[PDB]
């Protein structure tokens, strides 16, 4: 099987800058006098979009800001200059040899300037409790760079189990990311405690940004 | 002067398969007499004609009468790679040659009891259609019907009918269908014959030939 | 195999003389 | 010499018609078996390569001339500049065989290593064209294959195909021909 | 113009079966080669099968040989992928791609998709809990409010706030498998005044179980 | 060919061809061009384990139209076709019931116009014809051919043997013969020519042999 290896897997890049994306095949992808390497763009919820199609030649009418080169094994997409209409995950794929392998993608996101997270903590609703459970959900919204670290505390004691996290992809408008954090407890051990704390740490601070409620103040 | 010679470049390289013979060193050695040792064989294909080995249908050499009536007892690919060959001498041999041509013999020995009677049909379905699942459709290919009796065995030759004069023993990845068709063996009817075994083997035919030795395997 | 810019061994090889290695 | 042109039957007049005198020829050089009986470089890309005569350059004498026929037969001779052990395998052999040494494998003796190989396809003859894998002479593999050449021996050709030169820009195609140093 | 709409997705138990169709329009289908490519949850793309040129020479990767079949019906311009022995690994979003035109030139013109959800799990409806803030969070000027949709199957749910209206700073996060049955949250930022005085409502639609659930956010 | 009476203003060079129970007379022959040989190689090879048979019934005439030659289409305008193409009748039936088969061709192409037209067609048969370049239309005469030229003839006749790298073929996926017709001198119409010329073909599969009877549902 030929294996393709894309580098980087996510890059942040400022508007008008140059983003390059390498894609290495584990064994030649040229047959005859043709590289059979293809590059695609996947915007959330779109089918992929063919962009480049034998390593260098563009499809239809996709902008000439877009180019490709590469022979054998070493291939690159170049977007120069990056506009905001380019945030997406990019893929290379080969068609020389069955099984038609596909690279891992690279999620391109926009370096915006740094923006620190807005932090909301929510109790469980009285009715989630009624059904025997409790989720304490935290929201950490609109921030950049996407590497953030959130933490759970319950009565000061740290908490690891039952934390389900999810991140919004880069936002087209303001190139920020957001995410939720959910601690799910059972109703009985949830009532067994008093303060709950979503403690999030992200590069725009020296402090952890912490948010907390206290079941006595409900 | 002495004899002027041109030592040609690109000549002399070792070669694991050259038709020469190394110089010797230890001579005047006399072998013990091996006159008339039993069972000598001179060419593999002789034993391959003489001794038919068994085909396989999920761990077994025979085929079993499912129930009375028009049942398709077996059907398979005509390649020395075929799953049904596998345990077959012919295949174990063919594995070392790229090409072949020739007739292959199928042998059907009915193992049932004296009160068990049946009638069978065997056909060779050349490629171009899909192997029929019932006699009446297969009745149009080269076939042969036959019943049970005193004679346990029945032999039948599978004809080499291909575009080229030779064909591959090997099977390519790109081939979906067996390049050389299939052979399906049916049952036409029977009575008290259910359960009973019809063991089948295959031997090399008279004009069957193996050519172009190759060593593709692990080490 | 039709005309064609492809390769023998590729899902299009059954159109290549062009390059289905010319000839099967 | 008027003829019914539509016929398609060959016609060849001679200088004798007006009073000339046709001479002798020695078309040894334009002999099939002969012209094709020479080495031609073939572009190898990996360290393993399937032997195929269609890979000669289409404008190279041999390839141009081979392509001037539709069906052909011949034995092969090969000259490989390689490193380590060179192994050859016959047409239709599982590719995995190239690694096995009990197959015709030649040890190194530089520069090149020269061999004579038998036509090994399973067809009565091979083709230059085709209007629909097997059209090969086997494959070769060596740790390193710097260069590869092939020579067609015993060549037979059937049905001629066209063969074009260069399309000249002007009235004729002028160019630099081997000449003595001016001095 | 060229047009590939696939149909046939669903929730299926392991070992089960579905047959998809790629219905085609706006090109001569009977004279083009066709492919199915899938897109897995963790957003990576696997090719599935290719059928030849309006006739057959069919091609497959190893994971699917034996289990999946690509077939086409030139008579009524519909491509099929019959799928037997659905392994849970097979939970992907399936796309009908026109594979061939003058040459090999990528996969241009891709269909739109149908999801397959192989889970033993079968259709569970969604629990929607209003995420209103505690007493200590109503402050500043904008005020974030939320919607907790829990354990439902198959995907999707469409969260809407105020039947369309607060389409403004609303973030809806990616679904996740708490235990083979999904969670999904959505937050809206609101000026405090707007709420509590004006009703923020959460519109939760789960196509698969014929559920729409609307929860009001009411405070404390 | 030749005719009597004496000389005359009309045509002569009569010739009747016959395959099976079908004839084809032509008072304007120019002879018949013979293929690459006068007789086919051995019809009974090892590749058929001699289970092959020959069908006399197939060897008969069948008609199929080509195109309309008009003054518009000028030099190099060419109409090609691979034989058999869609085959009907007896001959056709063979293809549906036998795995492998072989036969040569008896082709009689007839562009009936009228002696006042100018212009000229070139009809040939080609082995493994795979798209000619514009330049190599000039070297089309290397193939079994025959010209049709209104001042001279109406019909072109060429007989040709079966060829191929295989003694027998599977027409269902390889045919060697491709009948082509090309304009060399654009059609002249003058005062009394024919407006346009309808071009047909009268063909006969010659020496048809088949091997490997297939199964059947109908």
């Amino acid at each position: 099987d030929i294996v393709l290896t894309q580098s980087p897997a996510s890059l942040a890049v400022s508007l008008g800058q140059r983003a390059t994306i390498s894609c290495r095949a584990s064994e030649s992808v040229d047959s005859s006098g043709h590289s059979f390497m293809h590059w695609y763009q996947q915007k959330p919820g779109q089918p992929p979009k063919l962009l480049i199609y034998r390593a260098s030649n563009l499809e239809s009418g996709i902008p000439d800001r877009f180019s490709g080169s590469g022979s054998r094994t070493d291939f690159t997409l170049t977007i120069d200059p990056v506009e905001a209409d380019d945030v997406a995950t990019y893929y290379c794929q080969q068609s020389n040899e069955v099984p038609l392998t596909f690279g891992a993608g690279t999620k391109l996101d926009l370096k915006r300037a740094d923006a620190a997270p807005t932090v909301s903590i929510f109790p469980p609703s009285s009715e989630q409790l009624t059904s025997g459970g409790a989720s304490v959900v935290c929201f950490l919204n609109n921030f950049y760079p996407k590497d953030i670290n959130v933490k759970w505390k319950i009565d000061g004691s740290e908490r690891q189990n039952g934390v389900l996290n999810s991140w919004t992809d880069q936002d087209s408008k303001d190139s920020t990311y957001s995410m939720s954090s959910t601690l799910t407890l059972t109703k009985d051990e949830y009532e067994r405690h008093n303060s709950y704390t979503c403690e999030a740490t992200h590069k725009t601070s020296t402090s952890p940004i912490v948010k907390s409620f206290n079941r006595n103040e409900c | 002067g002495i004899f002027p010679v041109a030592c040609s470049d690109g000549y002399g390289n070792m070669v694991t398969t050259d038709p020469k013979t190394a110089d010797p060193a230890y001579g005047k050695v006399y072998n013990p007499p091996r006159t008339a040792l039993p069972g000598r064989f001179t060419n593999y294909l002789d034993v391959a004609e003489a001794c038919p080995t068994f085909l396989m249908f999920e761990n077994v050499p025979y085929v079993s009468t499912r129930t009375d009536g028009q049942r398709l007892l077996a059907k398979f690919d005509v390649s020395l790679a075929a799953k049904h060959m596998s345990n077959t001498y012919l295949a174990g041999l063919a594995q070392y040659y790229t090409q072949y041509t020739g007739t292959i013999n199928l042998h059907f020995m009915f193992t049932g009891p004296t009160d068990a009677k049946a009638r069978y049909m065997v056909a060779y379905v050349p490629p171009g259609m899909d192997a029929p699942d019932n006699p009446e459709e297969a009745a149009h290919c080269i076939h042969a019907e036959w019943d049970t009796g005193l004679n346990s065995k029945f032999t039948f030759s599978i004809p080499y009918i291909s575009a080229a004069d030779y064909t591959y023993t090997a099977s390519h990845e790109a081939e979906t269908t067996c390049v050389q068709g299939w052979v399906c063996v049916y049952q036409i009817t029977h009575g008290k014959a259910d359960a009973d075994a019809l063991v089948v083997s295959a031997s090399a035919g008279k004009d069957f030939e193996l050519r172009l030795p190759v060593d593709a395997r692990q080490q | 195999t039709t005309a064609y810019t492809a390769s023998a061994r590729g899902d299009l090889a059954h159109l290549t003389t062009t390059a289905a290695r010319t000839l099967p | 010499t008027t003829t019914t042109g539509e016929s398609a039957d060959p016609v060849t007049t001679t200088v004798e018609n007006y009073g000339g005198e046709t001479q002798v020829q020695r078309r040894h050089h334009t002999d099939v078996a002969f012209v094709l009986d020479r080495f031609v470089k073939v572009t190898v890309s990996d360290n393993q390569h399937t032997l195929d005569v269609m890979q000669a350059h289409k404008d190279n004498i041999v390839g141009a001339l081979l392509r001037a026929a539709t069906y052909y037969f011949s034995d092969l001779e090969i000259a490989v500049t390689h490193t380590g052990k060179l192994t050859w395998v016959p047409n239709g052999a599982p590719v995995s065989a190239l690694n096995n040494t009990t197959n015709p494998t030649a040890y190194h003796k530089g520069p090149v290593t020269r061999l004579a190989l038998p036509y090994t396809a399973p067809h009565r003859v091979l083709a230059t064209a085709y209007t629909g894998t097997s059209f090969n002479f086997g494959a070769v593999k060596a740790e390193t294959i710097t260069e590869l050449l092939v020579r067609m021996k015993r060549a037979e050709l059937y049905c001629p195909r066209p063969i074009l030169p260069i399309q000249p820009t002007g009235d004729r195609h002028k160019q630099p021909l081997v000449a003595p140093a001016k001095q | 113009e060229v047009m590939l709409v696939e149909s046939g997705g669903g929730l299926v138990k392991p070992g089960g079966s579905l047959k998809l169709s790629c219905t085609a329009s706006g090109f001569i289908f009977n004279r083009c080669a066709m492919s199915w490519v899938r897109q897995t949850p963790e957003k990576r793309l696997e090719w599935v099968a290719t059928i030849s040129s309006g006739g057959t020479y069919t091609y497959y990767p190893d994971s699917v040989k034996g289990r999946f079949t690509i077939s086409r019906d030139n008579a009524k311009n519909t491509l099929y992928l019959q799928m037997s022995s659905l392994r849970s690994a097979d939970t992907a979003m399936y796309y009908c791609v026109r594979r061939e035109d003058g040459g090999d030139e990528g996969f241009a013109y891709w269909g739109q998709g149908t999801v397959v959800t192989v889970s033993a799990a079968k259709t569970t409806p969604p629990s929607v809990y209003p995420l209103a803030p505690g007493s200590a969070a109503a402050a500043a000027s904008m005020v974030t409010l939320g919607c907790l949709v829990k354990g439902y199957f198959p995907e999707p749910v469409t969260v809407t706030w105020n039947s369309g209206s607060l389409s403004s700073g609303v973030h809806t996060f990616p679904a996740v498998l708490q235990s083979d049955l999904y969670t999904l949250s959505s937050s809206v930022t609101v000026p405090s005044s707007t709420w509590p005085s004006e009703t923020v409502t959460c519109n939760v639609a789960h196509p698969a179980s014929s559920t729409k659930v609307d929860k009001k956010i009411v405070p404390r | 060919d030749k005719k009597t009476e004496e000389t005359t203003l009309l045509e002569d060079r009569i010739l009747t061809t016959r395959n099976g129970h079908t004839t084809s007379t032509t008072q304007s022959s120019v002879g018949v061009t013979f293929g690459y040989a006068t007789a086919e190689d051995s019809t009974s090879g090892p590749n058929t384990s001699a289970l092959e048979t020959r069908v006399h019934q197939a060897e008969r005439f069948f008609k199929m139209a080509l195109f309309d030659w008009v003054p518009s289409q000028n030099f190099g305008h060419m109409h090609k076709v691979v034989l058999p193409h869609e085959p009907k009748g007896v001959y056709g039936g063979l293809v549906k019931s036998y795995a492998y088969m072989r036969n040569g061709w008896d082709v009689e192409v007839t562009a009936v116009g009228n002696q006042f037209n100018g212009g000229c067609l070139l009809v040939a048969l080609v082995p493994e014809m795979g798209d000619i370049s514009d330049r190599e239309k000039y070297q089309l005469t290397l193939y079994p051919h025959q010209f049709i030229n209104p001042r001279t003839n109406m019909t072109a006749h060429i007989t040709v043997p079966y060829v191929g790298v295989n003694r027998y073929d599977q027409y269902k996926q390889h045919r060697p013969w491709t009948l082509v017709v090309m304009v060399v001198a654009p059609l002249t119409t003058n005062t009394a020519g024919a407006q346009q010329i309808k071009v047909y073909a009268n063909i006969a599969p010659t020496n048809v042999h088949v091997a490997g009877e297939l199964p059947s549902k109908e």
